[PDB]
């Protein structure tokens, strides 16, 4: 019978801080247990700063994209080339989701760029098609070996501040862009042993209001 | 067409189409209303004259769309069993989806837009017959009065004349009649109706037909008894 | 009159005035000729030079069906460029079912369908084209002229375009020289000629010299276009002939 | 699992000499639940008369189905239709749609007017020819008529005589069936004339 | 003469004349001159508007990044072409993965064009297009002409007063054949052919449009104070 | 009188030549675009007294920082302001966005521009394409406030101000010398009010007139007949004062 | 130039009023006089055919009566191509109501959909307009009897007496006269005899020519009985009224 | 996953989630399940997720149609009956989803609808769509007053879904409190229920279950 | 679920409807009415799966509202159970199957006289002097039978009907929250809040 979605496998961390917003993913491509390519890139760039990587099923993450690519470019074919804001590719995005409803294509998509007033915002859809905004999302099965950890050293749940005891917490406080790489290669690093889907090596893509910047890591093959 | 093209222009800007069905309207009954305060007066002028003619029977010029919202045209009556039945399904469309009462001004759009669609349509001509479309505000007592022509369009009018004799008729309507001061009562409405229909009727007991709509969804047609009473204060203004 | 307003309309004389007017319509260009010979098919045509800003190897018209069958129109530029491009749908079509090279003989009713209905209808107007089309099959070679008005006949030499009285007489020469015709190098030179003697009404403007064979020989079945030293080789050698 | 099951219900139709006589019963009720205790299944339409059982919203789905179809007969013809020529049309309807019949057990019984002999015919789900000149039944008690209408068959019956033999045998089936009951109703015509009397029994 | 009103029916010319009646409305739109070389491909084309408060209306229309064109002819004819060749440059770079070949998009634009000729009535396209596209061939530039021609030439020139930009890049074909890489050269180029078959009209930046596209050089419209510096 | 396949002897289309004059023959509206919005203005044309001006409009509502203006026959218009709503909210839901008011004209005019006889080929819904002209107007977050004119004829138009209907003619010569790139948006409301005063031999009322503006701020706003009518009694004091 | 009217019908007349309906006009007064009159016992139909001599067997072909159902009957005076469409239309809309909701059709009802057929080619395409009339007599529970006429514009209208064919005018002159509220069925039947023969140049009439069929509310239980008169009968019809 | 919605003489009071759970696992807890049609109207999202993301803004485009036709506000029952046509003409073909319309104008006053999937419409001033509903029913109608100020009706929809993401796994985050005025809506911000269930067991003395 | 009941008294007809309308487990409402007014003279009630009888007596009447206007007469009640039985034939052979009963009754006033039709969620036009619907029809049908009698009056139809209700939520457990009552007679239709 034929299979409706399959599940290849990998990783997506989408991450957005006080001024900028990345993304990341693994390379590892598997089926069942063997290893497919070592380095494949699910990430690229759709212009206007922002970066789409869909989590899930591959045809169906690459019909989207590439279909997405159409509808960009045909956005500044009728509007004579005016830039396309993150907030309004989010809602198109489920609009071409819900029209193929009737046969269920399962992904994870996480986007990445910055809003109106410059600060990362990061717009995770959901395999059903509906999405919401999120300051911090991952994605895949190795998603709840991060999301719980990435709450602890950015928005600082249930950690105390020295010095005040069943009072407040812990206020939340900015990262810089080290800091952020430095969540993004532990985070990895720690699911790469844990996880038999992560592993590889990883690309880190940082959308600023420079540019976008892409960076490479290394994380263990087993 | 084998050959043929049906594009139809013409250097006045006006297409033959529009052109000669208004004259559909010219030559036939004169129909004419005015919108009171309380009330809205249609009259209807109908040929009696022809031998053996059974009212009852015969279906009424004037047709109800919905309880506060009626309808009154001036042209063929075949033309008439058509769009009057379109905006029958419409007003209950209406009452369905949107759970809302039969909107005078919407209801005005969707007559107009079947002349409108058949105008830019090919093969398939507008119907040359202009009606009346009188209702209310739901749930207002502000009576409302539009006209619909056969070119497609609507325009809102307090008193109207279409039909033979318009522009006769248009004439008392300016000068006994007055927009400021419109009639309270019923009666000095309906009898602004019977002045401009003697003009192209002459009285008669089934030649004239005028319909009072009054609010809280009442309707009663003008007994042939009443036609008379209005008939006889006018030839006493004319004694003197 | 109604003889001469609607087209698709009998005539009293026989002939519908939309074949003349469309003959009329195909002599009106360049000069395409073509020759049968017992190895294969060779097809000749004019290419008009407007001016030098034309790219040469750029607006050659002859195209070709699969790699056996060549094609080449006379006529109104769209109408011939639409009909090959119902061919190649057409020929594909028999390849897809049967798995087999559509034969010549029977290829001439698949752009026969095309030509001879739009004449029965009136909504579409017939091509105003005179197509020759050949090459070679398991059942050897074919040479075949089309007709704007849908009739069609095979020919083992032919001629098109407003030329076609001059070369007509020059193919039948071609016949004389030789009783199983000539050779595929032997009929480019003797192809070139009467191209380079049909210039006289368009010594107007440039030529440029357009020629198309498909044989057994060199290339075992296949329709290539000549280059290399083919093609200077039948240009000096026909300079000299006219001289 | 059977709509037809579900409602029930026997039409009998036997024979005579120059005399028909058609009954049905008059219970009507979904599995254990009754609904109507007066439901006619039987429809008269000029001299032929067509009962139906199974599913009781198609059995007037069909007889409107049937009045459409044999109204425009007469509009024609100018005479009313024969029972021999209404067969086929009973057979040609349910077999238009062969996905998803329709539950239906109809008798149809008779004389012509034209020849003047005597007709029967029965049908199935789909529909089907069927011509037995002793007795035609259909239903779920039919498997109790088999062999009373047959032992009680006689060549040349009265129409007074035929009334108590399909009778007697059509009360003893009421009671030996939960589908069956509630009254009955019997047809008699012996020429021109229709003899419509109701089966008193032992009700529950 | 009734062949002028039928399109079905062969005229005693041999071709139709609802073409050449087309074929005026090519010179009195917009004057464009246009050329290229083995690198590059530049098109200059004149803007026009009806009031001194109306805006310039641009005539070129970009249907890829490589690929593009512009018009000189009736509005409608115009851009219903440009959505077909904008859905097929996008059909082959998805179905293919590979960019529309040059030659194949005019012969998908004869096909619809002459598809409403033929038929009885339908939408007859009368308005010219010059199109300009690289690929790994290099630049191309194929002249559209509602007669159903496609023509591939170095450079050309249609609109009012054709005449004048046409002689100058014929007996300068030679020299801009030679010069490639150098953008500079090629749009200068341009300026002083389209001067030529411009009469009692100023060159300003907000009446000509130059837009270049290569493989070093992608398509940009200069606007504005772009073309101030190459004019 | 001409078919639709054949061309007038400029290279246009008859039925495209044509229906050019008829919009000359229809009611007199002018707007002009401003910095600080964009004020619009039409002339109702009311023929009797007995004529409703309250009920029936000029001026439609495509979005509500997108506003429109009809002139002539109002037939055809309604049937392109519906194809302009379903366009507004169609883009409104996909990139929830404000309506690019240059890219809504030529999504309306593709539509416009198609006409025939009719034929199998495709569906012909127009037996004649759009002898009635729109002006649209609307703001952008990009370009600020734009202001077209929706024509069926040929390519639409950005018209800083613009003025159609009977008095084309003579409207449009004078917004030339009195428009500047200094003029507020009192200056501009009531430089359409003279202008249409002057060209028509009507009496300038809140009755016969109607008069509307977009402004970023506020939206499209219908303004009423008691500032309609506080405008023109301000314009008469300095008319009367020059 | 022009090229137009010569094929579709809804490019209005100079006049209006489209041409073909004023042609089709003329090819009613070509056919038979049919003159129908409503009265509170019944409706009277009579008409004389068009075929003639010894040759037509004229007993069993009646192409002037035709039966809807047991109520409603029409009577056809026009084209017999145009008509047969409307028939066997009639008798689908008539029985699909019957279908639904088990109930006799109402003429207002049934005529207004046959109206609209008329007047949809009219309207849509260049299809030919019916050309016929139709006189449609029938009875309902709410307003009784009701005749109507069928016109080629597409519209009806109520009527008491009416009258087609040659001397339309003057036999609704000489039915108004004559009309009477007690009316009975005979009493229906002699006036509209001596009228059709004075509006028609055949003073004659046969039994076999002239068609006779009445609608009686004497039958059993006051039920409507549509009784088709034979020429048999229609001749004992010229004995009692001393015609012939 | 809880949704109440109630009326009274002053305004409605919603008070929903944030917790949106795929499986045994919280996917996230900033998920905001509130859709705004227009500014007098939000709505809910309950059972199908995308479901009710899309046609609740296909309706809001629907909507301004009749904005620009009409010139009249929406009133709640215009939009509730469109919404309950579009999914009766598609039962059966699956796509379920649930929602309650809710508004406040000055014509209709406040009004609060259920549309289910099957094509249910009903009206009434209580609903509450959820698995922790019977929490709302039980904490809502003790203090239930027809006089009950807009303040007290936030204090009380605190404890009412403080209580029901109680016992209930699968409801949590942070509790919405939004309120319609006259002139609109107005968001009074997001309440972490961790934050809200210390300044109750500490003031109000609840739960005593819980330490402290 | 979802009680409907209804009889035909001597000069008008009383029908009954649920008001609680519960929804899965818990009751969403209290307080609902589940019938529809066709005609002043008419009453028709719906019951069955949740959705589509709401929505499917809508149109029915629309459509009766539609065909009223245009003879300018009210249907018969007669003829509005034909209507029904012809939509709710083609329902079961669509497909997408409808359950769907209603109970049609009025007083019709050609013959003066009252009718009640009794129709099943298969669609089938039975006339009944009384009637129900589900589960809680079973207790009311053998009890009405050996009481009611073509001679009682409508004031005694309503206490009997508190007779019945009681047995029927005393033995049963599921409670509907008392049901709605609307005369139906010559005067038109009457409700009555009392219960």
């Amino acid at each position: 019978q034929f299979n409706p979605y399959g599940d290849n496998g990998g990783t997506i961390l989408g991450i957005a801080g006080e001024d900028f917003a990345v993304l990341a993913g693994d390379t590892r491509n598997i089926t069942d247990y063997s290893i497919n390519s070592r380095y494949e890139p699910k990430v690229f760039d759709c212009g206007d700063n922002i970066v789409m990587s869909a989590n899930g099923f591959a045809a169906d993450g690459d019909a989207l994209v590439k279909r997405f690519k159409n509808s960009v470019k045909w956005y500044h074919f009728d509007h004579n080339d005016k830039k396309l804001s993150i907030n309004s590719a989010a809602r198109n995005i489920q609009h071409l989701l819900y029209g193929k409803r009737f046969f269920p294509y399962y992904v994870h998509t996480i986007i990445a760029g910055l809003d109106e007033d410059g600060k990362g915002a990061v717009y995770s859809f959901d395999p059903v098609g509906s999405y919401e905004r999120e300051q911090c999302r991952a994605g895949g099965a190795a998603a709840s070996l991060i999301m719980p950890f990435l709450d602890n050293q950015v928005n600082f749940k249930n950690q105390y501040e020295p010095g005040t005891n069943g009072k407040v917490k812990k206020p939340l406080k900015y990262l810089s862009v080290e800091e952020v790489i430095k969540l993004v290669r532990d985070s990895f690093t720690s699911a790469t042993e844990r996880h038999i889907q992560v592993g590889d090596g990883l690309e880190i893509l940082i959308v600023t209001k420079d540019g976008v910047r892409k960076e490479f890591y290394e994380l263990k093959r087993d | 067409g084998y050959d043929r093209a049906l594009s139809i222009f013409s250097p006045d800007g006006h297409i033959f189409q529009v052109e000669y069905a208004l004259e559909a309207v010219k030559r036939g009954t004169c129909a004419v209303g005015v919108k009171g305060k309380n009330c809205v007066v249609l009259g209807c002028e109908r040929r009696s004259t022809l031998k053996l003619q059974d009212t009852r029977i015969t279906p009424s010029k004037v047709s109800k769309i919905d309880s506060h919202v009626v309808l009154s045209f001036s042209g063929l009556n075949a033309d008439s069993r058509i769009l009057i039945e379109k905006a029958r399904v419409e007003a209950q469309s209406h009452r369905l989806t949107l759970e809302d009462p039969v909107t005078v001004e919407y209801l005005t759009r969707y007559v107009a837009g079947v002349q409108q669609r058949y105008t830019q349509s090919g093969g398939v001509r507008p119907f040359g017959v202009s009606t009346l479309i009188a209702g209310f505000d739901p749930r207002d007592d502000e009576p409302k009065l539009y006209q619909t022509e056969p070119s497609g369009i609507y325009s809102s009018w307090s008193a109207q004349t279409i039909g033979r004799n318009s522009k006769t008729v248009r004439e008392f309507l300016e000068k006994n009649y007055d927009r400021k001061e419109p009639p309270a009562t019923v009666e000095e409405c309906v009898k602004l109706t019977v002045r401009s229909l003697l003009e192209v009727v002459q009285t008669g007991a089934k030649n004239i037909e005028i319909t009072v709509v009054k609010p809280d969804s009442d309707i009663v047609a003008l007994s042939s008894e009443e036609i008379n009473q209005y008939v006889t204060q006018i030839e006493q203004e004319k004694q003197e | 009159t109604g003889y001469d307003l609607s087209n698709s309309v009998f005539s009293p004389d026989g002939r519908n005035f939309q074949v003349e007017y469309a003959v009329k319509a195909v002599e009106n260009g360049t000069t395409s000729i073509g020759i049968k010979c017992n190895d294969g098919v060779v097809f000749a045509v004019e290419k008009l030079i407007t001016s030098k800003l034309l790219v040469p190897q750029k607006n050659v018209k002859i195209q070709v069906v699969d790699r056996h069958i060549g094609c080449v129109y006379s006529g109104l530029i769209p109408d011939g460029r639409h009909l090959v491009n119902r061919g190649r749908e057409e020929a594909a079509s028999f390849k897809k079912l049967y798995k087999t090279p559509i034969p010549i003989p029977a290829f001439a009713d698949r752009l026969g369908q095309y030509v001879q209905a739009h004449t029965l209808y009136n909504s579409v107007r017939p091509f105003g084209v005179s197509t020759i089309f050949g090459g070679v099959d398991k059942n050897g070679a074919h040479l075949y002229m089309l007709e704007p008005s849908g009739s069609y006949w095979g020919y083992k030499g032919a001629a098109t375009g407003k030329g076609r009285q001059s070369a007509k007489a020059e193919l039948e020469k071609l016949v004389d020289h030789h009783p199983e015709g000539l050779s595929a190098r032997e009929a480019v030179k003797q192809a070139a000629k009467i191209i380079y003697l049909a210039h006289e009404d368009n010594k107007e403007k440039d030529f440029e010299l357009e020629i198309s064979w498909c044989s057994l020989s060199e290339t075992n079945g296949l329709h290539k276009f000549v280059k290399g030293d083919l093609l200077q080789e039948a240009i000096d050698f026909a300079q000299k002939e006219i001289n | 699992s059977d709509p037809s099951s579900i409602n029930g219900g026997i039409v009998v139709a036997m024979t005579g000499k120059d005399c028909v006589a058609i009954a049905c019963d008059l219970r009507l009720g979904s599995q254990s639940l009754g609904v109507s205790n007066k439901f006619e299944k039987i429809f008269h339409y000029g001299h032929v008369f067509l009962g139906i059982t199974g599913l009781a919203t198609d059995v007037t789905t069909l007889n409107e189905m049937f009045r459409y179809k044999t109204n425009l007969y007469k509009l024609k013809e100018e005479r009313a239709i024969e029972p021999e020529t209404f067969t086929q049309l009973v057979s040609s309807s349910l077999y238009e749609r062969r996905f998803g019949p329709y539950f239906v057990g109809p008798v149809v019984a008779g004389i012509n007017s034209k020849s003047g002999k005597p007709f029967i015919a029965g049908f199935d789900l789909i529909g089907c020819i069927d011509e037995a000149k002793d007795f035609i039944v259909s239903g779920t008690a039919s498997d109790q008529l088999f062999g009373m209408c047959e032992s009680l068959y006689e060549p040349n019956l009265e129409p007074e005589d035929l009334f108590e033999t399909i009778s007697q045998a059509l009360l003893n089936a009421a009671d030996r069936d939960a589908l069956s009951g509630w009254g009955a109703v019997v047809y008699i015509i012996k020429k021109d004339e229709v003899v419509k009397r109701y089966l008193k029994m032992r009700q529950d | 003469n009734n062949y002028d009103g039928d399109t079905v029916t062969f005229s005693p010319t041999g071709r139709l004349f609802q073409v050449e009646y087309a074929l005026e409305a090519i010179k009195q739109g917009s004057v464009t001159v246009g050329l290229r070389s083995n690198t590059h491909a530049v098109l200059v084309a004149l803007k026009r508007n009806a009031d001194e408060l109306s805006s310039y209306q641009k005539k070129i229309i970009k249907c890829d990044e490589h690929m593009g064109l512009s018009l000189a002819g009736l509005a409608p004819d115009a851009r219903v072409l440009s959505n077909y060749l904008r859905q097929q440059c996008n059909y082959s770079s998805l179905v293919f993965n590979r960019k529309l070949a040059v030659e194949r998009a005019g012969h998908l634009l004869c096909d619809k064009a002459q598809k409403n000729t033929q038929s009885y009535g339908g939408r007859p396209y009368g308005v010219g297009l010059l199109i300009i596209g690289y690929d790994k061939s290099g630049a191309h530039l194929l002249e559209f002409q509602p007669s159903g021609n496609v023509t591939e030439l170095y450079g050309t020139a249609i609109g009012a007063r054709s005449q004048g930009a046409k002689t100058y890049l014929e007996r300068t074909l030679d020299t801009f054949i030679k010069i490639d890489g150098n953008p500079d050269e090629l749009i200068k180029a341009g300026v002083e052919a389209i001067s030529q078959s411009l009469r009692d009209e100023s060159l300003t930046v907000d009446n000509l449009s130059i837009a270049i596209v290569g493989k070093d050089t992608p398509f940009t419209i200069y606007d504005g104070e772009a073309v101030a510096k190459y004019i | 009188d001409r078919g639709v396949s054949t061309f007038s002897p400029e290279g246009r289309l008859f039925q495209v030549e044509y229906s050019l004059e008829a919009i000359k023959l229809g009611s007199t509206a002018i707007g002009i675009a401003t910095k600080e919005g964009v004020v619009l203005g039409v002339e109702k044309r009311a023929t009797s007294p007995l004529l409703e001006s309250d009920s029936i409009e000029k001026i439609v509502e495509i979005d509500r920082h997108i506003g429109c203006a009809m002139s002539g026959l109002t037939a055809d218009a309604r049937s392109m302001i519906e194809h302009a709503r379903t366009a507004a909210v169609t883009h409104n839901l996909y990139y929830d966005e404000d309506i690019n008011v240059e890219s809504l004209t030529q999504s309306v005019c593709d539509l416009a521009l198609r006409f025939g006889e009719g034929a199998s080929g495709e569906e012909r819904l127009m037996s004649r394409p759009f002898g009635v002209a729109l002006l649209i107007a609307g703001h952008d977050a990009d370009d600020g406030y734009q202001l077209f004119h929706a024509e069926p004829s040929g390519t639409f138009y950005r018209y800083n101000a613009k003025a159609i209907g009977s008095g084309s003619e003579g409207a449009q010569a004078e917004l030339l010398n009195e428009w500047h790139s200094s003029l507020t948006l009192k200056e501009a409301e009531l430089l359409v009010l003279k202008i249409l005063k002057q060209v028509m031999e009507e009496k300038l009322d809140e009755n016969n007139a109607q008069l509307s503006c977009i402004t970023k701020q506020d939206g499209f706003k219908i303004y009423d007949n008691e500032k309609t009518a506080e405008l023109i009694k301000e314009l008469k004091e300095k008319e009367a004062a020059e | 130039g022009s090229r137009r009217y010569d094929s579709r019908t809804t490019i209005f007349s100079p006049e209006g009023r489209l041409y073909q309906v004023e042609y089709a006009l003329e090819s009613i007064s070509h056919a038979g006089t049919a003159i129908g009159i409503m009265a509170s016992d019944g409706i009277v139909l009579a008409a004389e055919r068009k075929v003639t001599s010894t040759l037509l067997e004229q007993d069993t072909s009646t192409e002037k009566l035709y039966k809807l159902n047991d109520k409603i009957a029409v009577a056809v005076a026009g084209l017999t191509a145009d008509a047969e469409i409307l028939i066997n239309t009639a008798r689908i809309h008539a029985q699909n109501y019957l279908k639904t909701y088990n109930e006799d059709i109402p003429v207002e009802i049934l005529v207004r959909r046959l109206s609209d057929i008329k007047q949809g080619y009219t309207q849509h395409g260049g299809l030919r307009p019916f050309g016929v009339s139709f006189i449609y007599a029938g009875y309902d529970d709410r307003y009784g009897y009701q005749l109507y006429t069928s016109n080629p514009s597409g519209n009806y209208t109520g009527w008491k007496a009416i009258s087609v064919g040659a001397n339309t005018s003057a036999a609704q002159t000489l039915l108004q006269m004559d009309y009477k509220d007690d009316m009975k069925v005979d009493d229906a039947i002699e006036l509209a005899l001596k009228t059709l023969s004075k509006t028609t140049d055949s003073s004659a009439l046969t039994y076999d020519r002239l068609e006779f069929a009445t609608i009686r509310k004497g039958a059993n239980d006051g039920e409507v009985y549509q009784k088709i008169f034979k020429p048999q009968e229609i001749k004992d019809i010229l004995v009692k009224t001393g015609i012939t | 996953t809880t949704t109440l919605a109630f009326r009274f003489q002053g305004g409605i009071i919603v008070a929903v989630d944030s917790r949106a759970t795929a499986g045994n696992w919280v996917a996230s807890q900033t998920v905001k399940k509130v859709i705004e049609i227009n500014p007098f109207l939000l709505g809910t999202m309950a059972g199908g997720a995308a479901d009710c993301q899309f046609w609740e803004t296909w309706l809001g485009s629907q909507c301004r149609l009749h904005e620009l036709r009409e010139k009249e506000r929406i009133s709640v029952a215009a939009a509730s009956k469109i919404l309950s046509n579009l999914v009766y003409q598609y039962k059966g073909a699956g796509l379920s989803m649930g929602t309650m319309i809710c508004g406040y104008t000055r014509k209709e006053g406040p009004t609060i609808y259920y549309v289910d999937s099957d094509g249910t419409r009903l009206k009434g001033d209580i609903f509450c769509v959820g698995s922790g509903q019977t929490f709302a029913y039980g904490v809502l109608d003790s203090n239930y007053k027809w006089d009950l100020s807009v303040e007290d009706a936030l204090y009380l929809g605190k404890r009412s879904i403080l209580a029901a993401a109680h016992r209930d796994a699968y409801s949590g985050g942070s509790v919405n409190l939004y309120h319609v005025t006259e002139d609109g809506w107005i968001y009074h911000g997001n309440h972490d229920v961790g934050e809200l269930f210390w300044k109750v067991k500490e003031e109000e003395g609840s739960f005593n279950n819980v330490i402290g | 679920m979802d009680i409907i009941l209804g009889i035909r008294v001597q000069d008008s007809v009383i029908l009954a409807s649920s008001k609680a309308v519960t929804r899965g487990i818990s009751v969403l409402k209290d307080s609902d009415d589940k019938t529809r007014q066709l005609s002043p003279h008419t009453l028709m009630s719906f019951a069955g799966e949740a959705g589509d009888t709401v929505q499917f007596a809508e149109y029915i009447q629309a459509n009766i509202q539609l065909y009223s206007i245009r003879e300018d007469y009210e249907l018969s009640p007669q003829a509005v159970s034909s209507f029904v039985r012809q939509e709710l034939a083609k329902s079961i052979r669509s497909r997408r199957p409808y359950q769907v009963n209603v109970l049609i009754g009025g007083y019709d006033k050609k013959k003066n006289k009252p009718e009640l039709y009794q129709i099943d969620y298969l669609g089938t036009k039975v006339e009944l002097p009384y009637g129900a619907h589900g589960y809680s029809g079973f207790y009311t049908f053998s009890l009405l039978d050996h009481h009611y009698r073509p001679d009682m009056t409508t004031e005694e139809g309503l206490d009997l009907l508190k007779l019945c209700v009681q047995e029927l939520e005393k033995r049963m457990p599921m409670d509907f929250k008392g049901v709605i009552v609307k005369i139906v007679d010559k005067d038109g239709i009457r409700q009555v809040d009392d219960f």
